[PDB]
Formats: structure tokens, C-alpha cells, sequence
């Protein structure tokens, strides 16, 4: 299962927080370090993200809360970067939009035989703004789909 | 598949650069 | 133990931001 | 073990790049994905890169190769990214280089007790082109060796 690496890792990462050692984060704990990384959230905002995963419900974050956010947090920048990565590999020409003839391509690439009807229809399927083109929002739609 | 596929790049993408 | 402190401050920054 | 689905997601990648379904990758499969990715590599570069895991010397790579080369690159891409990030943690102004004064005031944020002197040290050391700041290459140096 987990290793010692592993864990030493996840307590290097809990006391970056856990500033006092008292072993739970607190709203105030927890916006030093956004704040560290480069945003500005509000008591209301950091309430919100430890309420997320507040297993007891007595407010602020333990170790295996921590650990919760921090499994959820991975899952969803991997997810997220995946999907931004591939949208750089559709966008050929790198101007924010696929167009048809970009997804043409690339799903020829990808060795995944399509008909002209087929790309035609996958355009139109996550092209909600209706401009023939596939935009990033319209994208990470069609992959959350 | 094709999501599959695309994901595969995705990750691929991030890999290798 | 700099190293490791700074190590996670990066893992940290990538997922939260 | 990996778990099946690690081996999966390896079998996936495999899959991806064995263009043919031979079973083992060539310089002339491995251009074919760099370039899908938006790259341009050598046929040099190619071969450099079949080179440092053809442990078996046939100028191709096989599964148990294929491995050795996504955990290398894995484990490098994610320092990379994580190096990366801290930079610009410290980097406050953004200007491409961490002074002493970004360094001490981001470390007593984050509940480290430096002393003055010794995040000068700090610097001092990792200042290895002697111009007075911390840029990302020298950064790379100080967190690498
Ligand atoms: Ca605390
Ligand atoms: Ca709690
Ligand atoms: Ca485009
Ligand atoms: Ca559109
Ligand atoms: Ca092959
Ligand atoms: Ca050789
Ligand atoms: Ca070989
Ligand atoms: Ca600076
Ligand atoms: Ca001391
Ligand atoms: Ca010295
Ligand atoms: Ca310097």
C-alpha cells in the first residue's frame, strides 16, 4: 500500500499548513498559504473549501481530511491538465479554436478512421455557440461529458 | 474510445515535454 | 530540510493553483 | 504491484506509440508521436532516445523498456513542474529571480525561522553566476544537487 516515502511527503505538506502544530488547518492557516500561491480568498471562500471535507463538521481540517482534499485536489489537476494538454494538440495553429479541419487531422493521427459526416457531427455536437469552431470551454465539455 | 484516446495524448503530451 | 519544505510548497502551488 | 489499472494505463500508453501492433517501438513510431504532440525531433535525437533504454541493443523498444522510459521521464517532468512552481512562489515580483527579500519574507509566511544571515546564505550559495538574485537555472542547480 503506502509507503514511508508517501507519507513523509503528506506530513511535509500538512505542516506547510499546519503552521502551530496543533494538527488541524484553519480557515486562517489555510489563507496564508493561498495567499503564499497567489490568491486572495475570503473567511467565506476558505470556510467553503475545508466544508468540502469536514468529516466531523467541527470546521477546520484533520490529517485524513487533509489527505481527502488532497486526493481530490490530484485527481482534478491531473484530469485537468490532461485535458488542457490535448487541447494544445487539436489547436494546431495555436489560435484557441479547433476547427474542423484541425480535429480532421489530428483524429487521422490518432489512427481513428472517420467519415467526413462523423468529424461533422462531433464539430456540431460540442459546438454550443454555433460558430462551426470548438473553443477550450467547449472542449473540457465534451470531455466531462 | 475516442476519449479515451484523446486522454491518452493528453497525458502523453505532459510526459514528454 | 529546506529542500523537502520547498519540494511541497511547489506540489502544493500545482494543486491548489 | 502496480494495480491493474497502473498496468493498464501503461499498456494504453504502449498501445499508443506501437503504431504497427509488432510488439516493439521504432525510431520511425516514436517521430510519429513526438510530431502528433507538436514536436519536430531528429532522427539523431530518436535514436538517442531508443539508445538510453535498449538494453537489449536491437534498436527498438520493447515493453520493459517502454517502461523504464516513462518512469524516467514521469519522475522528471514531475520535479520539473514542482521546481517550477516554487520559483514563482518566490519569485513575488516576477521578474525571473528570487532576492533575499522575497526569499525570507515567503519562508516566515510559511512558518520557517531563517534568520536574516542565513537566507543570505541561502542566496549566497545558490548565486552561482554571482549576480546577485536567484534565477530559475540556478534554482534547478540548488534543488538538484
Ligand atoms: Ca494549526
Ligand atoms: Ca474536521
Ligand atoms: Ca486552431
Ligand atoms: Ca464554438
Ligand atoms: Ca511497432
Ligand atoms: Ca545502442
Ligand atoms: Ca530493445
Ligand atoms: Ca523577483
Ligand atoms: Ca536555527
Ligand atoms: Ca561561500
Ligand atoms: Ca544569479
Amino acid at each position: 500500500q503506502l509507503t514511508e516515502e508517501q507519507i513523509a511527503e503528506f506530513k511535509e505538506a500538512f505542516s506547510l499548513f499546519d503552521k502551530d502544530g496543533d494538527g488541524t488547518i484553519t480557515t486562517k492557516e489555510l489563507g496564508t498559504v493561498m495567499r503564499s500561491l497567489g490568491q486572495n480568498p475570503t473567511e467565506a471562500e476558505l470556510q467553503d473549501m475545508i466544508n468540502e471535507v469536514d468529516a466531523d463538521g467541527n470546521g477546520t481540517i484533520d490529517f485524513p481530511e487533509f489527505l481527502t482534499m488532497m486526493a481530490r485536489k490530484m485527481k482534478d489537476t491531473d484530469s485537468e491538465e490532461e485535458i488542457r494538454e490535448a487541447f494544445r494538440v487539436f489547436d494546431k495553429d495555436g489560435n484557441g479554436y479547433i476547427s474542423a479541419a484541425e480535429l480532421r487531422h489530428v483524429m487521422t493521427n490518432l489512427g481513428e478512421k472517420l467519415t467526413d459526416e462523423e468529424v461533422d457531427e462531433m464539430i456540431r455536437e460540442a459546438d454550443i455557440d454555433g460558430d462551426g469552431q470548438v473553443n477550450y470551454e467547449e472542449f473540457v465539455q465534451m470531455m466531462t461529458a | 474510445v475516442i476519449r479515451n484516446k484523446i486522454r491518452a495524448i493528453g497525458k502523453m503530451a505532459r510526459v514528454f515535454s
